Order: structure tokens, then C-alpha cells, then sequence
């Protein structure tokens, strides 16, 4: 984000990290949220 | 369209040759060896698909060109440029100047910066 | 058990198709290629990139050049690759 | 059986073709004509630039066209070759050796260059 | 009841359509080439036998990636004691817990 | 004292390749129709084989203007073999000419007359040699001084490939012929 | 596809003197020559694989050659057709294939 | 479920119809080719166990508890190739062989060795003869199947 | 183990109920797209004939060490996982053929030759011979032969390769020539067409190979051997 | 069309200079001669920001 910033500011590549950057500090504190995605690859243990 | 297309391919190719002269329709015909079409795709392809064209000049008896209406010149780039920019009349993309002028990429470079370039 | 055919039974038809004749074709003059295409848009409009491709026999990055000459490209609503002759 | 086998293609020709003649306008006599016409026809360098130093290194090309040798048309079917040994599949085909027409259906031989 | 029939037979079956599954998909990839019908390839011999081992050691049933839910804890392990706890254990029936 | 402790026997070259270049444009469909013996499929490899019966070489005609010189016997015969050919273009009225000319592949072939141990020459020296009797008979081995690959095979005839300098020939299998002749049978 | 090259043969070329004399003569029309010309070549190439069974062996040396457009144009000297009955020296015979 | 419910499956129609592409503007289309396949009868051998070298051997029981292998026998299928192609090849047969995998066998039953031994085989193969089966044997832990 | 099942322990086929949901992973690791076919290629591979699960482990970690190099991209995957497998077979003590590493991969001989060349120097790895006792065993048991004939056949190819009988020939099929000597002079008597076959050798391949150890043959058989043919009456083809 | 810029390439452009409150925007909802709704929007210099 800061390396995009740095060079072109275009707008593509703004709006997308603004809006995953949201995402991974939703998930960390309250995960167990209704009609969002979550932390979830391809292990299959239970995250705390 | 097939007939159109290659009416007007065969009009360009020829003029890049070596012949600056305007052209008709029974030349086309004769020169490539199709005059035995018959006598009614020769009468319809003439009062209809030389006429439906917008971009089409009578001069007289003859066809001018329709891609390219202003004459060879040396210096005539930066003239052509100039009147986009003191009239408003908008630009020339680069396919224009690479398709009507040959051999385009000296008369830029030895201008230097006095045209912009587009990352499109 | 069964049977070790030193090789693969559905690899070995196949070159013996493949070299019978191989893709790998020349080009001259463009004048053929084009002649072929009143045979072709007569019937419908529009048509589709992948079906001039077997109609023809010339790769992809050479079709380029004809179809970007007396053509031109369009989405026609349905993404895929839309080529068709130039109304003008 | 050489003979006899090209009289049955000259009767398999003319008397299939004589319906074309009536679509125009023809006269049967003319067809008649037609094959009486056909058949009395029958019977060193130190400078990188020069190369002239190397000449005389190839044959003289008339000694190709000048009408004696046998025109013989066919079609091939596997052409092996290894080093100087040539192997050749020949099949259908007409010969004419010396005025005397010919004919085969397969041809598989050898030959050397 | 459900002893060794109906339920076997569901694994046995449900692992079958999964066969022909995998044999669709690689007959896809034929009409695509056009080469000569392989088939001792598409025949996978480990994907249904992981299913019946994996269903028979860990008391899972099913086929774990939808039904897995409704049917756990079936299988367990056999008891070695005395000789009436292994023909206890072997003759001993279950419920789906209501 | 010699360099080696037996020596004998030098090896024979039987096959020189040579490329060399003509610097111009030249229609490869006209070349085959006023050629006499020579191939152009465009089906299959576009190039222009035309073959003579003087050198008992193969010439390959690309399309910039390269020509592959194959079938020579010798460094000289090459030379020769690639100028043949440069002269019957030019005569049909083409302006071809003779530039960038160098050795590229001189294989050769020479023979002990004495059988060896294939399994303790590929076992000591793993880092240089490699043979599989499953499959192909015989030990390619590789060494990283003359740059010279050698084919050992099971009767002693060993194949040399890759080169571009004789001295490298004379130069590899005199390093290599008393090293074969301890693994006497 | 129709093969033209046996037009410009032995058999080609003497049905085609005959069909444009009576051109001049003012006798057939123009256009007729061609649908019959066209007929002969089909009626011609059916008949090499159902009247034609026997077959004939060469040996020679080769000399000169040409490939183009698919045809496989052969000029040998000094062959002699190894045949059953008829055996015939030539010195010098053209071999013109096609695909 | 070893003599009928392995059969009773396969009776319906495992083989489901394949037809290729058109694929027009190539030539003579005329017709795709369409390849169908046929089974007849399930096959189920005595169970064996392979090395690390590729040889057969025979499964035993008692064998398999100490070095904790999984008691199963190779299943096998008859697989017939009855494709149309719908072309000038019309009406013809294949037949073909191709291993599909093990299954798991219960003890006491009709298919395993030893069961219709008596006390004085049993012994001489190290095997209690009170003991009975009614229970498989996955990687040597001892599995029931609990109604 | 089959597919992925992983993540999302809620997942659990979520449906309400009439079974209309239950997402599908995507794009996790992009670049290591094309490693996670290769392991699901070779474990399938490996079990159409029951191999141990010490080669399948060390074979996955032959693959992890080429791909991490990216020495050898451009090149397919199914070549580079057919001949990670030869490999291992050879360092545990059971090499396999290349006979049947193709019946059962889509890559040919010429292919695996080719592959096989490029790993061994990007890992810098010695390799073994083969020998003609270790294949004594999965093509004696497959004729139905007991132990007296698979120890008789093993005797004749050891020292057959020692006092050098036959030369160049490689031991594929001279291990194929020892067991066709050894069952004509027995009571399970097997012809040229049928022991050729499961190897897959030629009928002419072990004609001449039978041919140059003809005259050893009383020499080449052991002393604890029951002599059921004479060698008088060995027949000659 | 006189630029011949794309249609997302002009639109980031123009959204830049409004965004840092330099031109503005003035819709029109008006009808053409097909019978629709057409708006459009007229960007000037605003020297008043």
C-alpha cells in the first residue's frame, strides 16, 4: 500500500487495498460474523 | 460486405507502389484480372457501394481517397498539429500518422519534446 | 496383470496422426485469406475469434494483423472476442 | 490385356459424355468425328566478397529440356532416404516409354544418388 | 436396523458415482485433444479405498465433505478383556441419540 | 618419456558442420524452382536442402541468409563444401556472399580393440560419467576441460561429439585412452 | 480435389487437339469444351483403383530433382522398369508425383 | 452385501453416454464419434498383500495384527468396451481388465481362509479357535461396525 | 484424502435444507498452483500397484527440492512426476522399470530419459545399478512358480554377469532369458510368448539372448537343484 | 472524442481534479428526440474554490 502510493496513484489500486486492509481487521478481533467471509484457507483446525 | 473490403484494399496497396493518380471502378477490375464478374454485380456495385460510403470524393470522373485528405509534405506534421491546438478541433491518433505517412518514427524523434505521448 | 507397451497406447495414435500433417504452414500475399471471408460473413454478421481459427490456417499472433486492417474488435455485450468487417 | 484394357476406357468416355452434347445442340455425328480425329493421333578466396574463384561447380541445365527423356505423372506414397541410398512408393500412374503408352497401379523400388 | 447391509451399501455407493465422476472428467479433456480412449488411467484405486478406511478407524461415517453431521461416533474399538466383553461388544446395539 | 604410458592408436574425424552466413534477403520458393537438387517442403521445415554429389556434405539454406555445411570429412573440405554452394546462388542472379564463417560441431570416432569394466568407470568417476544399460547402451562421458563429450560403448568404439577445434580431438582421448586400459578385463 | 496435371500428358494432350478443331470450324460453343475436359478428368481418376490391378518395378539411379507445391518432380537417368514381359532400357526417364 | 449389494448397483447402468464435438468448417464432419462402455459381473479373489518388491502374498490374519495391516482383498470387475463411434467400424467388442481397488473383508466369512477349518488347522497356524471374528482389522486396531 | 476438507468448521455443508450452498475454495496460492496437482498425480500413481508408503513420502519430497530451485520450469508436470519416482525406488532397494512407470502415466520413455538427466544435476545426487537378483520376484510369483524354481533362475543370472557371458545385453532381458531356462527344467514348463509378454520384451529379444547362454546351460545351474529335464533334451529355438 | 481518451481512463482523470475541489458538476435531467432520459455532466474551471 505504501509502495503503491509512493509511485502511480492510479485508483484501482487504491480502492482495493482499502477495502481487504477493512477485512483482515474484522476478522481478527470478531471473527464469528454473520454475512461476512472469515480467516478460513485450508487446514481445518478451529482458529482462536 | 467482402467485395467492399477488398475494393478498398487493392485502392491503398497500388497507391503505396509507385502511382499518385485517382482511380474508377473498371480499373480495378481489369488490372486484377476480374473483369468476368458479370453485368449485374458490375452496374449494382457502382450507383450504391461507391455512394453509401460517407467518406467517399468525386472529384469528376474519378475517386479520390477517404482515409488521408490532405497532401504529402515534408514539413506538414507540425503544421497538422498546430491547427488541433490553436482551433480546438481535437488530435491525431498514432495509427493515422503511421498509416498515411511512411515511415513515421523520424519525423517525431528528430521534433524532440514538442509532442506529448499518451499511455493509453 | 497389464500390458507395458514400452510407451502409451493413446500417445502413439497420435503421432502417427501429428505427422502426417503438421500445423506448420507458410504464408505469402495476403490475398487468399482475404478472399475466403465473403464465403464466410455472407451468412451471419458477427462471428466468433475461435471459429476463424479453424477455418483458416494461420496462428493467432498473424490473424491479428488482418483482422486489426479492414476490421475491427468489439465486446458485443458477451465478453468473448467479437470480430466483423467495418461498416465504412 | 494391354490393349484390350484402354479400348474399355475409350467407351466409358464417349458414350458417357454424349447426353452433354444434346444440352447444347449437337448433332451425333459429331461425336463420331471426334474419335476418329483422336485415334489416328494416337498410332583461392581471401576476400570476403568474391566468389567467382569457385565456379564450374555445377551441371549444364540443358541437358533436361530438349525432348528426351520419358514424361512420367504419379503420385508417391512414403519417400525414405538414408545417406545415399534413395527408397521410393510410387502407385497409379502413367507411363510412355517410347510412344507406347503404359500403365500400373503400384510402383516400389530402389535407386541411388 | 442398520447393521452391515444398508450401511455398507451406502458407502459402496456413494463412492461409486464419485468413480464415474472422475472418469467424466478426464473424458472431457478427450473430445478437447483427440487422442485414443484412455482408461486405466481415470480408474483412481485410492480415492474410494481412503473413504472406506477413513469412515472405519476414526468413527466418522459418510463422506466428510457434506454428510458428517447426523451420523457420528459409529464405529469403535473392539474391547480385549474377558471373553464376554468381546461378544458384548460385538452384539451390542445404538440409537441416534434422539 | 611420453604423456602417456601407451598411446596409439589416434582417432579418425568423419563429420566437420561449418554455418556461414550470406548477409541477404533471397525468396526460398524461387531457389527451389531453379535448383536441381534440392528439397523445400514449407509443411514441414522451411528451408532450402540442396545437396551435390562432390563433397558428400548436405547444405541447410535458412531464410536470413545462414547455411548449415554438414557431411564434411575434414577442416578444409568444409571450407571448400560452403563456398560450392554460394556459387550456384549467385549464377541464377542473386547477390549472395561469404561472411561469418567459423567451425561449430566436428565429430569423430576411433576404437581401443579392447573391451572395459562399465561398472567401476561409472561408479569412480560419477561427477563425469553416465551409463544405463537399461536405456542405451553405452557411457556418455563429459569432461569439463576440453569441453568433449565421449560415447563409451560396450565393444571399446568410442564416439567423440562436440567440437570446434581438432587439437581438442587429439587432446581429450590422449587424457582418456590409459585411464580405459586399467580396467582391463 | 481434381488433378489437372493429367490434361498436359499423352492422353491430355491429344484430346485437347481434337476438341479445338472443331472450335474453328464453327461447330461447338466455347463453354462446351470446358464441362467436357472437366468430365474426362473425373471419369479418368476413378478408373486407376477399379480397371487397374497390375503393377510394374523400377530400378535406376538418380540425378536430378525438384519439390514444389507438393510435387515431388523426379528426372532419373539410366533406368531399366523390371517387368514380367515387356523390359525396357531407357536412358533417361521423368517421374512427376503428386499428393 | 459381498454377493448382492455389490451386484445389485452395477445391474442398473453404470456406463453413461459420451458424444464428441461437433466441431464444423474442417472438412467431412459427417458424424462424431461416440464411445460408450459396458460391465457384466463384479470379481472378488482370495486377499493378498503386496511387499515392497511387487510379489503376491497371502493375507494372514494373524500376520497382519502383529506387523498392523489392513485386512482386505483385492477387488476386481469385468469391463467391456462396446463403443458405436458411428462410423464404417460398426458393432464391435472390446474387452478390458482394470483394477479398481481393495475392500474390506470381515473374519468367519465365506470368502476367507480360514473358516471351514477345523480345531486342528486353526492351532497349527498360531489362530485361538474360540475365538470367532464379526469385526474387521484396520491397520491392525481391531474396528466393529455397531448397529 | 480425496479432495481438501479444511477450513471453515462451520462450513459443514451449510444448506438450510434443501442443499443449495457450500462455497468452493479458489486462487489460495497461485504460484504454487501447479505443485499441488503434482502430489495428488504421484500418490494416485503410486497405488494402481500397491507400492509402500516410504517411496511415496520421499518421492513428494524429490519434487520439493526441484521446484523450490525453479531450475526447471518450463517444462510438464507429469514428466517431472514420473521420474521423481524412479528414484526413490532405486535408494530403498527395489528399482522399477520404465516399462511400468509408462503404462500408467502419460508420459513416454523418451521423456523420462530426458527428465531424468536434468534432476540428477540440479540435486547433484549418485545413482546405483541395477542388478538381476532383485527382479526375481514380482515376475517369478506372477507364472505361479514355487521357491525351488525362483531361487534356480536367480543363481543362473548371478553368474552369468560375472564370468561375462553376455555382453551389452542389458539385464532386463537376461533376467528374462534365466527364467525360461529354469522352467523348462521343471513341471511348470512356460513358453517364450507368455513369460515376454508380463515383461514385455520382444519374442525375438530373448531368442538371441537364449542363444549365447545355450551352451552354459548344466554350467549355470546350482548344486541344490532337483534336475527334472535333462539337458540332453533341451529344446532349441 | 476530441481527446480520444477511454472511457475509464477519462473518468479517473476528471475524478482526480474534482476530488481535490478544484471543478464541480451540474446534472441535467432533461428528454431528447427518442423519448429517454438524458443527463449530462458539465465540468468548468470554478475559480471559486
Amino acid at each position: 500500500l505504501r509502495r503503491n502510493e509512493q509511485n502511480g496513484a492510479a485508483a484501482h489500486v487504491i480502492a482495493e487495498d482499502v477495502k481487504l486492509l477493512q477485512f483482515h481487521v474484522a476478522t481478527m478481533v470478531d471473527n464469528e460474523l454473520p454475512g461476512l467471509p472469515r480467516a478460513m484457507q485450508k487446514s481445518g483446525r478451529p482458529l482462536k | 460486405f467482402g467485395v467492399l473490403a477488398k475494393i478498398v484494399n487493392y485502392m491503398k496497396t497500388r497507391h503505396q507502389r509507385g502511382d499518385t493518380h485517382p482511380l474508377t471502378l473498371d480499373e480495378i477490375l481489369d488490372e486484377t484480372q476480374h473483369l468476368d464478374i458479370g453485368l449485374k454485380q458490375k452496374q449494382w456495385l457502382m450507383t450504391e457501394a461507391l455512394v453509401n460510403n460517407p467518406k467517399i470524393e468525386v472529384i469528376d470522373g474519378k475517386y479520390a481517397f477517404k482515409p488521408k485528405y490532405n497532401v504529402r509534405d515534408k514539413k506538414a506534421l507540425l503544421r497538422l498539429l498546430d491547427q488541433h491546438d490553436q482551433r480546438g478541433l481535437g488530435g491525431i491518433l498514432l495509427e493515422d500518422i503511421e498509416e498515411a505517412l511512411p515511415n513515421s518514427q523520424k519525423a517525431v524523434k528528430a521534433l524532440g519534446d514538442q509532442i506529448l505521448f499518451v499511455n493509453r | 496383470t497389464n500390458y507395458k507397451p514400452v510407451a502409451n497406447h493413446q500417445y502413439n495414435i497420435e503421432y502417427e496422426r501429428k505427422k502426417k500433417e503438421d500445423g506448420k504452414r507458410a504464408r505469402a500475399d495476403k490475398q487468399h485469406v482475404l478472399d475466403m471471408l465473403f464465403s464466410a460473413f455472407e451468412k451471419h454478421q458477427y462471428y466468433n475469434l475461435k471459429d476463424l481459427v479453424d477455418i483458416t490456417k494461420q496462428p493467432v499472433v498473424y490473424l491479428k494483423e488482418i483482422l486489426k486492417e479492414i476490421g475491427v474488435q468489439n465486446v458485443k455485450g458477451i465478453h468473448k472476442n467479437t470480430w466483423e468487417l467495418k461498416p465504412e | 490385356t494391354v490393349p484390350k484394357l484402354y479400348r474399355s476406357v475409350i467407351e466409358d468416355v464417349i458414350n458417357d459424355v454424349r447426353d452433354i452434347f444434346l444440352d447444347d445442340g449437337v448433332d451425333e455425328q459429331v461425336l463420331m468425328e471426334l474419335k476418329t480425329l483422336w485415334e489416328n493421333k494416337l498410332m583461392g578466396q581471401v576476400e570476403e566478397e568474391p566468389l567467382n574463384s569457385e565456379d564450374d561447380v555445377s551441371d549444364e541445365e540443358g541437358q533436361e529440356l530438349f525432348d528426351t527423356e520419358n514424361v512420367v505423372v504419379c503420385q508417391y506414397d512414403k519417400i525414405h532416404r538414408s545417406k545415399n541410398k534413395w527408397k521410393f512408393h510410387l502407385k497409379d500412374g502413367i507411363m510412355n516409354l517410347n510412344g507406347r503408352d503404359y500403365i500400373f497401379s503400384k510402383a516400389i523400388g530402389d535407386a541411388e544418388w | 436396523l442398520d447393521l452391515a447391509g444398508p450401511l455398507l451399501a451406502f458407502l459402496f455407493r456413494g463412492m461409486f458415482k464419485n468413480l464415474l465422476k472422475e472418469v467424466r472428467i478426464y473424458a472431457q479433456k478427450f473430445i478437447d485433444r483427440g487422442k485414443d480412449f484412455n482408461l486405466e488411467l481415470a480408474i483412481k484405486t485410492r480415492i474410494i479405498s481412503d473413504g472406506l478406511k477413513y469412515s472405519l478407524a476414526t468413527g466418522n461415517w459418510g463422506d466428510q465433505k457434506k454428510a458428517h453431521q447426523a451420523r457420528a461416533g459409529v464405529s469403535q474399538v473392539l474391547n480385549r478383556l474377558t471373553f464376554a466383553s468381546t461378544l458384548s461388544h460385538l452384539r451390542r446395539l445404538n440409537s441416534p441419540i434422539g | 618419456t611420453p604423456a602417456s604410458e601407451s598411446s596409439g592408436i589416434v582417432p579418425q574425424l568423419q563429420n566437420i558442420v561449418s554455418t556461414v552466413n550470406l548477409g541477404c534477403k533471397l525468396d526460398l520458393k524461387t531457389i527451389a524452382l531453379r535448383a536441381r537438387n534440392a528439397e523445400y517442403n514449407p509443411k514441414r521445415f522451411a528451408a532450402v536442402i540442396m545437396r551435390i554429389r562432390e563433397p558428400r556434405t548436405t547444405a541447410l539454406i535458412f531464410s536470413s541468409g545462414k547455411m548449415v555445411c554438414t557431411g564434411a570429412k575434414s577442416e578444409e573440405q568444409s571450407r571448400l563444401a560452403a563456398r560450392k554452394y554460394a556459387r550456384v546462388v549467385q549464377k541464377l542472379g542473386f547477390p549472395a556472399k561469404f561472411l561469418d564463417f567459423k567451425i561449430q560441431n566436428m565429430v569423430g570416432s576411433c576404437d581401443v580393440k579392447f573391451p572395459i569394466r562399465l561398472e567401476g568407470l561409472v561408479l569412480t568417476h560419477q561427477q563425469f560419467s553416465s551409463y544405463e544399460p537399461e536405456l542405451f547402451p553405452g557411457l556418455i562421458y563429459r569432461m569439463i576441460k576440453p569441453r568433449i563429450v565421449l560415447l563409451i560403448f560396450v565393444s571399446g568404439k568410442v564416439v567423440l561429439t562436440g567440437a570446434k577445434v581438432r587439437a581438442e580431438i587429439y587432446e581429450a582421448f590422449e587424457n582418456i585412452y590409459p585411464i580405459l586400459k586399467g580396467f582391463r578385463k | 480435389m481434381a488433378y489437372q496435371l493429367y490434361r498436359n500428358t499423352t492422353l491430355g494432350n491429344s484430346l485437347q487437339e481434337s476438341l479445338d478443331e472443331l472450335i474453328q470450324s464453327q461447330q461447338i460453343t466455347p463453354q462446351l469444351a470446358l464441362q467436357v475436359l472437366l468430365q474426362f478428368d473425373k471419369a479418368i481418376n476413378a478408373a486407376l483403383a477399379q480397371r487397374v490391378r497390375n503393377r510394374v518395378n523400377f530400378r535406376g539411379s538418380l540425378n536430378t530433382y525438384r519439390f514444389c507445391d507438393n510435387v515431388w518432380t523426379f528426372v532419373l537417368n539410366d533406368v531399366e522398369f523390371r517387368e514380367v514381359t515387356e523390359l525396357i532400357k531407357v536412358d533417361k526417364v521423368k517421374i512427376v508425383a503428386c499428393d | 452385501f459381498i454377493q448382492m449389494s455389490v451386484q445389485r448397483i452395477v445391474e442398473d447402468a453404470p456406463p453413461i453416454d459420451l458424444q464428441a464435438e461437433a466441431q464444423h468448417a474442417s472438412g467431412e464432419v459427417e458424424e462424431p464419434p461416440r464411445y460408450l462402455l459396458k460391465f457384466e459381473q463384479i470379481y472378488l479373489s482370495k486377499p493378498t498383500h503386496w511387499e515392497r518388491d511387487g510379489a503376491p502374498s497371502p493375507m494372514m490374519p494373524n500376520e497382519a495384527r502383529l506387523r498392523n495391516l489392513t485386512y482386505s482383498a483385492p477387488l476386481y470387475v469385468d469391463i467391456t468396451k462396446t463403443v458405436i463411434k458411428e462410423g464404417e467400424e460398426q458393432l464391435q467388442t472390446q474387452h478390458q481388465k482394470t483394477f479398481i481397488g481393495k475392500i474390506p473383508i470381515m473374519l468367519r466369512s465365506t470368502y476367507c481362509l480360514l473358516n471351514g477349518l477345523t480345531d486342528r488347522d486353526l492351532c497349527e497356524l498360531n489362530e485361538c479357535p474360540l475365538d470367532p471374528g464379526g469385526y474387521f482389522i484396520i491397520n491392525g486396531s481391531e474396528k466393529v461396525l455397531i448397529a | 484424502l480425496s479432495t481438501m476438507i479444511g477450513k471453515g468448521t462451520g462450513a459443514a455443508s451449510f444448506d438450510e435444507f434443501g442443499n443449495s450452498k457450500y462455497q468452493n475454495r479458489r486462487t489460495m496460492s497461485s504460484s504454487d498452483r501447479a505443485m499441488m496437482n503434482a502430489f495428488k498425480e504421484i500418490t494416485t500413481m503410486a497405488d494402481r500397484i500397491n507400492l509402500p508408503r516410504n517411496i511415496v513420502d520421499r518421492t513428494n519430497n524429490l519434487f520439493k527440492q526441484v521446484y523450490e530451485q525453479k531450475s526447471l520450469k518450463g517444462r510438464a508436470n507429469d514428466a517431472i512426476a514420473s521420474a521423481c519416482l524412479y528414484i526413490a525406488c532405486r535408494q530403498e532397494g527395489v528399482p522399477r522399470t520404465f516399462k511400468e512407470i509408462c503404462a500408467v502415466s502419460r508420459i513416454s520413455k523418451k521423456e523420462i530419459g530426458r527428465c531424468f538427466k536434468l534432476i540428477l544435476k540440479a540435486l547433484e545426487t549418485s545413482v546405483d545399478l541395477i542388478t538381476t537378483g532383485d527382479f526375481m520376484s514380482r515376475f517369478c510369483s506372477n507364472l505361479c512358480l514355487p521357491k525351488q524354481v525362483q531361487m534356480a533362475a536367480t543363481h543362473i543370472a548371478r553368474k552369468a554377469v560375472e564370468l561375462d557371458l553376455v555382453p551389452g545385453r542389458s539385464p532386463i532381458s537376461v533376467a528374462a532369458a534365466a527364467i525360461y531356462m529354469a522352467s523348462q527344467a521343471s513341471a511348470e514348463k512356460r513358453t517364450q510368448k507368455e513369460i515376454g509378454d508380463i515383461a514385455g520384451v520382444a519374442d525375438v529379444t530373448i531368442r538371441q539372448s537364449y542363444r549365447l547362454i545355450y551352451p552354459r546351460a548344466p554350467d549355470l545351474f546350482p548344486t541344490d537343484f532337483k534336475f527334472d529335464t535333462p539337458v540332453d533334451k533341451l529344446p532349441q529355438l | 472524442e476530441l481527446l480520444k481518451f477511454d472511457r475509464k481512463q477519462l473518468r479517473s482523470v476528471l475524478n482526480n481534479l474534482k476530488g481535490d475541489k478544484f471543478i464541480k458538476c451540474r446534472m441535467r435531467v432533461e428528454t431528447a428526440a427518442d423519448g429517454k432520459t438524458t443527463r449530462h455532466n458539465y465540468y468548468f474551471i470554478n475559480y471559486r474554490t
